[PDB]
RNA sequence: AAGCGUUCAUAGCGACAUUGCUUUUUGAUUCUUCGAUGUCGGCUCUUCCUAUCAUACCGAAGCAGAAUUCGGUAAGCGUU
RNA sequence: UGCUCCACACAAUAUAGAUGGAUACGAAUAAGGCGUCCUUGUGGCGUCGCUGAACCAUAGCAGGCUAGCAACGGUGCACUUGGCGGAAAGGCCUUGGGUGCUUGCUGGCGAAUUGCAAUGUCAUUUUGCGUGGGGAUAAAUCAUUUGUAUACGACUUAGA
C-alpha cells in the first residue's frame, strides 16, 4: 500500500431537523487510495468527536500533492504508536522531497524501529520544517551541513548471469 | 555456455556457492570445484568450529562406524554441503553428484584451464564490509584435516609456475595489442568502428 | 624523507556529479545529481536527456568520474545552462565509456548482412595483422 | 563453416509440478542466456524436438526424436513451458534439446 | 545510525616518513621501523602536506566508527615507538623471597627466566619480541627496563611477566609478591 | 532485600514475597495395550545427562598457610 | 594356432546427453589491471573497468572441382628437435621440414526430384567376428602336508 497519497477529506454530521448545515469538519488523511483514506479519516473522527459514519457522511475527498513536488525539505512529525505494552508519543524529524514520501519512509523505518505496523500508527501532525537549523536530529544535520561530498565505496553489482569470468571488482 | 567450466571458489560464501552449483548440477553442467581449502563462511571462526563440534558430536550411538560420516578436508566438507543440497537419494541426484567432481585445490590438468568464478557467492559481494567471515583453509586444519602444509606447498608451487605463465602470455598479449594499434586506423577498422567493432 | 600514502579515489557523491541511470523508465539516459536526501536517496534531473527532475534510490544509477559545478537545489533551466556551458554531453561522448556503450548498442542493431561484412572483414585485419606478427 | 546448428540450445529442466506432485503434460526448458519474459516471447511458440540415440534403428535412424511446441513463458527467469507430443521419458532432466527457429515470426 | 563522515587527524612530527598502501602501514624514522596490518578495519587515509595525516570513514555504524579513532591512536602510537620508543621500568616487589631473573640464551633464542620466586625452582623462561631490549636499571633495585620502539610487544612482552610470576594457591592480596610495572615510559623524555 | 553476619543488606547469608525448569518423587487423568508388551529388588553389563563429589585450571571471601565455603569452564577421568 | 597390443573395418549395445572453441596468473576489493618512464618502489605518470552482450574463429557439394593474383603467413595432418609437467603428471610448449586447405583478392565450374517442414542423422564408448603386423611364452586353486592358525573358512607352511 506504501504508495500513498494524502487524500485531503472534509466530513459532517448527518443534517438534523434540529440544527441542520452541520459543523463540517476536515482532515487530511495520508492513505494507498480514496477507500482506505475514507475510513482513515472516519478513524480520526471516530476519536475526537460523537459521530460514526452511519450517523455522518463525507461531504468531499480530494488528491493533495505537493505545491513543489521534487523539492527536499526536512519535516518534523509527531505521532502516537501504539508499543506492545502501551503507547508513547513520537517525534521524528525525516528529511524527504513529498510530503507523502516521508511517510512512505516513516511507516517503513517506524516498523523497522519499534515493530509498529501501518495499523496502529496514528499521525499527530506532520510539519514540514520551513527553515534549517531548527531541527534537532544529527542524522539530518548532517544532512544540513554545506557541500555534502562522500564516496559510495563499496558498489554492488548484479549479474544477469550466473556465472563470471572476472572476479569483478568493487571500485566505485 | 561451456558444458564443463572449472569454477573456482576464492572469496565464496559456501552456501551461497552450494546452491548456484546445486542448480547448475540439475540443469546438467558438468562442475569441476577447485582451490576449495580457501572458501569463506560467514561468521566467526571461532563459532564456526563450535557448530561443527555439535555436528562432530552428533552420530549414532549404536555403531559408530555407520553413522553420519564426519568428512574433514575442505572439499567434503564443502561436498556435504552439496548431499541434502541436492536430492542425493534418487537415481537423479546420485547422477547428479555422479556429475560433480570437487576438488581441494587446483588439482591437474584444470590448472592449465580457466577457473570461472560465480559473481553471486563471492564474499566481498554479500558480506556487510567489516563482518566476520571465515575461510575453511584454517578451519579444516583445526577440526581434524591433516594437509593444510602439503596443499600450501602444492599450491605455492603451482602458483609461481603459472605467474610466469601469465608473464609469457602478456609478453604476448602486448605484441599482440601493440600490431593491434600499429594495423589500427586502417580503412578497414575504419568501417569497423562505424559498424560497431 | 618522502612520506607515500595512496588516497584511492572513488567516483564522489555530490549535488554536481553526473550520473548514468541504470535500470527504470529511464534505463541508460544522463543526469546530474541535484541534491541528496540521504546515502541511499539522491536528486536527479534530465533536461539535456529527457529524464524528468526525480528523486531516485542510487541502486537504479551509476556514478560517472564527469564532474561540473552548479548550486544546490536547482531548478531544471539552471542545470540546463551550466550543462550546456560546461559542455558535458559532448565529452561525455568523448569517454571511452559512452563509445562502449554505444557499439553495444551499435552492435545489437547490426543486420545479418552487416554481421557478413565484418566475417569478411575480421579476416581482412586478421591476415594484414597476422603477417605483421609473423614479421615480427 | 565449422557449425551447422539452425537452433538455439535449450536445456530441459524438469516437469510441470508441484511439491510432490509431477505433472507429464507439461515441462519446463531453458534457453541459454534468455533472461526475461520480456523477451522470452521470441522463442515462445516454436517448434521443438528432443534429439536422442537408440540402441536399435527404426526407420532409416537409429536417432529417434520428440517432438513438442513451446507455449508460453514460466517464471520470471525465462524458463517457458512446453507440449510435447510425446511426454518426456523423465531421463532428460539436464539434458539439452534443440529449439527450432520455426514457425518463424519475423 | 551511519554517518555519513567521521574524521581523524594524524599528527606526523617531520623525523618520521609513512608508507601505506591497501592497509597494511610502514614507518621510517631514527628509532627504526615498524609495520602493521590493517585488514580487519575498513578505513581511508588521506594526507594534507606530508606532516597530517587524514584518516576517514564513510558511512560507519556506531561500533564501526569507534575503530576510526582507535587505528589513530594506533598510528600515532607507531610514531612514538619510532620517534619516542616506549620505556616500561618494572619493579621485583617480593615479600621474604626475592625475585631472580637470569638473561639466558638457550639456543639462538633469547628468554627470561624466573628464579627464586617464592623459594621454587621452576625454569619460568619467557620469550622476548623484536627488538624489545632487556636492561637492569642500575643505581636503583630491582627494576628491570624493556626498550623497544613497538609498543605493544614492549607491553605484551611485560604482561607476560606479569602473569609468568603470579603466585597461586594463596590469597594474593596480601601475598604481594610478583613483578609489577612501575611506570609506562619512553625511551626518551622530550 | 527486613534483618543476621562486630562495624557491612547481597563473604556467607538472607525474613516477607515473587518469576522459572524438571519428571530423578509422588500426585491427578485414562490417550495406548485385557484374543498376555512377563511386574519389584538384587547380580552383572554399557552408554548417556549435569543440576559437580573428587580430579585440571581459575575467581571470590569476615580465604596468614592448611583445612576451608561459594562460584566459573568442565561429563574426560573416576565415585568403594 | 591360444593371448595381448598396434591400423582398418564393419556388426552389435550404450549414451544422467558432443553437435564451434574449459578462451589457464596471483592477490586485493575502503582496491587493482594494463601500459610508459625512472632517483625500483607499498615508485612516477597515464589508460581502463561500470559485465563473457567479451576474445578467437566462423563464407566453399555438411562444405565438391578448377584457374589466377598480392604473400612467406595462418592452418591442419602426422613427422621430428627437443624441452616442461608426478597433485589425479597422461597433457603443455617449442625447433625444423613436408604435406593439404586457405574466404586476403579475383574468376569460372557443379549443386536441382527429399518435389511445402518432417533430427534428416556426421559423436562418444566398449565389444566380436576378422582383416595384417608387433610382443610375449605363467600363475593360482583343489588334493597331500606343517603349525605361529583354526569351529568351517581363512592364515602361515613344505612339496617336480
Amino acid at each position: 500500500m506504501a504508495h500513498f497519497k494524502e487524500y485531503q477529506v472534509i466530513g459532517r454530521r448527518l443534517p438534523t431537523e434540529s440544527v441542520p448545515e452541520p459543523k463540517l469538519f476536515r482532515m487530511r488523511i495520508f492513505a494507498s487510495n480514496e477507500v482506505i483514506a475514507k475510513s482513515r479519516y472516519w478513524y480520526f473522527l471516530q476519536k475526537l468527536h460523537k459521530v460514526k459514519k452511519a450517523s455522518g457522511e463525507i461531504v468531499s475527498i480530494n488528491q493533495i500533492n505537493e505545491a513543489h513536488p521534487t523539492k527536499v525539505k526536512n519535516f518534523g512529525v509527531w505521532v502516537r504508536y501504539d508499543s506492545r505494552s502501551g503507547t508513547h508519543n513520537m517525534y521524528k524529524e525525516i528529511r524527504d522531497v513529498s510530503r507523502v514520501a516521508a511517510v512512505e519512509t516513516l511507516y517503513q523505518d517506524m516498523a523497522a524501529r519499534h515493530r509498529a505496523r501501518f495499523r496502529s500508527i496514528h499521525i499527530l501532525k506532520v510539519a514540514e520544517i520551513e527553515k534549517t537549523a531548527d531541527v534537532k536530529r544529527q542524522y539530518v544535520k548532517q544532512f544540513l551541513t554545506k557541500d555534502l561530498k562522500f564516496p559510495l565505496p563499496h558498489r554492488v553489482q548484479k549479474s544477469t548471469k550466473t556465472f563470471s569470468y572476472k572476479r569483478p571488482s568493487t571500485f566505485y | 555456455v561451456e558444458p564443463v567450466v572449472v569454477i573456482d571458489g576464492k572469496g565464496h560464501l559456501v552456501g551461497r556457492l552450494a546452491s548456484v552449483v546445486a542448480k547448475q548440477l540439475l540443469n546438467g553442467q558438468k562442475i569441476v570445484v577447485v582451490r576449495a581449502e580457501e572458501l569463506n563462511i560467514s561468521g566467526e571462526f571461532f563459532r564456526n568450529k563450535l557448530k561443527y563440534h555439535d555436528f562432530l558430536r552428533k552420530a549414532t550411538a549404536f555403531n559408530k562406524t555407520r553413522g553420519p560420516f564426519h568428512f574433514r578436508a575442505p572439499s567434503r566438507i564443502f561436498y556435504k554441503a552439496l548431499r541434502g543440497m541436492v536430492s542425493h537419494k534418487t537415481a537423479r541426484g546420485k547422477a547428479a553428484l555422479e556429475r560433480l567432481k570437487v576438488f581441494e585445490g587446483i588439482p591437474p590438468p584444470y590448472d592449465k584451464k580457466k577457473r570461472v568464478v560465480v559473481p553471486q557467492a563471492l564474499r566481498v559481494l554479500r558480506l556487510k564490509p567489516g563482518r566476520k567471515y571465515t575461510t575453511l583453509g584454517k578451519l579444516s586444519t583445526s577440526v581434524g584435516w591433516k594437509y593444510e602444509d602439503v596443499v600450501a606447498k602444492l599450491e605455492a608451487k603451482r602458483k609461481v609456475s603459472s605467474a610466469e605463465y601469465y608473464a609469457k602470455k602478456r609478453a604476448f598479449t602486448k605484441k599482440v595489442a601493440s600490431a593491434n594499434a600499429t594495423a589500427a586506423e586502417s580503412d578497414v577498422a575504419k568501417q569497423l568502428a562505424a559498424l560497431g567493432y | 624523507t618522502d612520506s607515500i600514502v595512496k588516497a584511492s579515489n572513488w567516483r564522489l557523491v555530490e549535488v554536481g556529479r553526473v550520473v548514468l541511470i541504470k535500470k527504470g523508465q529511464s534505463a541508460g539516459k544522463l543526469a546530474a545529481i541535484v541534491e541528496i536526501i540521504d546515502q541511499k536517496k539522491v536528486l536527479i534531473d534530465g533536461p539535456k536527456a529527457g529524464v524528468p527532475r526525480q528523486a531516485i534510490n542510487l541502486g537504479q544509477v551509476v556514478l560517472t568520474p564527469l564532474t561540473f559545478a552548479l548550486p544546490r537545489g536547482a531548478r531544471t533551466a539552471t542545470v540546463s545552462k551550466k550543462w550546456a556551458a560546461a559542455a558535458v554531453c559532448e565529452k561525455w561522448a568523448a569517454s571511452s565509456w559512452a563509445k562502449k556503450i554505444a557499439q553495444r548498442e551499435r552492435r545489437a542493431a547490426l543486420t545479418d548482412f552487416e554481421r557478413f561484412q565484418v566475417m569478411v572483414l575480421r579476416k581482412q585485419k586478421r591476415y594484414t595483422v597476422k603477417k605483421a606478427l609473423a614479421k615480427a | 563453416a565449422e557449425s551447422h546448428r539452425l537452433y538455439v540450445k535449450g536445456k530441459h529442466l524438469s516437469y510441470q509440478r508441484s511439491k510432490r506432485v509431477n505433472n507429464p503434460n507439461v515441462s519446463l526448458i531453458k534457453i541459454e542466456g534468455v533472461a526475461t519474459p520480456q523477451d522470452a516471447q521470441f522463442y515462445l511458440g516454436k517448434r521443438i524436438a528432443y534429439v536422442y540415440r537408440a540402441s536399435k534403428e527404426v526407420r532409416g535412424s537409429k536417432i529417434r526424436v520428440m517432438w513438442g511446441k513451446v507455449t508460453r513463458t514460466h517464471g520470471n527467469s525465462g524458463v517457458v513451458r512446453a507440449t510435447f507430443r510425446n511426454n518426456l521419458p523423465a531421463k532428460t532432466f539436464g539434458a539439452s534439446v534443440r529449439i527450432f527457429l520455426y514457425p518463424s515470426n519475423i | 545510525m551511519k554517518y555519513i563522515q567521521t574524521e581523524q587527524q594524524i599528527e606526523v612530527p617531520e623525523g618520521v616518513t609513512v608508507s601505506i598502501k591497501s592497509r597494511i602501514v610502514k614507518v621510517v624514522g631514527p628509532r627504526g621501523t615498524l609495520t602493521k596490518n590493517l585488514k580487519h578495519i575498513d578505513v581511508t587515509f588521506t594526507k594534507v602536506n606530508n606532516q597530517l595525516i587524514k584518516v576517514a570513514v564513510h558511512n560507519g555504524g556506531r561500533k564501526h566508527v569507534a575503530a576510526l579513532r582507535t587505528v589513530k591512536s594506533l598510528v600515532d602510537n607507531m610514531i612514538t615507538g619510532v620517534t619516542k620508543g616506549y620505556k616500561y621500568k618494572m619493579r621485583y616487589v617480593y615479600a621474604h623471597f626475592p625475585i631472580n631473573v637470569n638473561i639466558v640464551e638457550k639456543d639462538g633464542a633469547k628468554f627470561i627466566e624466573v628464579r627464586n620466586f617464592l623459594g621454587d625452582k621452576k625454569i619460568r623462561n619467557v620469550p622476548v619480541r623484536d627488538g624489545v631490549t632487556i636492561e637492569f636499571s642500575t643505581n636503583v633495585k630491582d627494576e628491570i627496563v624493556l626498550s623497544g620502539n613497538s609498543v605493544e610487544d614492549v607491553s605484551q612482552n611485560a604482561a607476560d611477566l606479569q602473569q609468568i610470576c603470579r603466585v597461586r594457591n594463596k590469597d594474593i592480596r596480601k601475598f604481594l609478591d610478583g613483578i609489577y610495572v612501575s611506570h609506562k615510559g619512553f625511551i626518551t623524555e622530550d
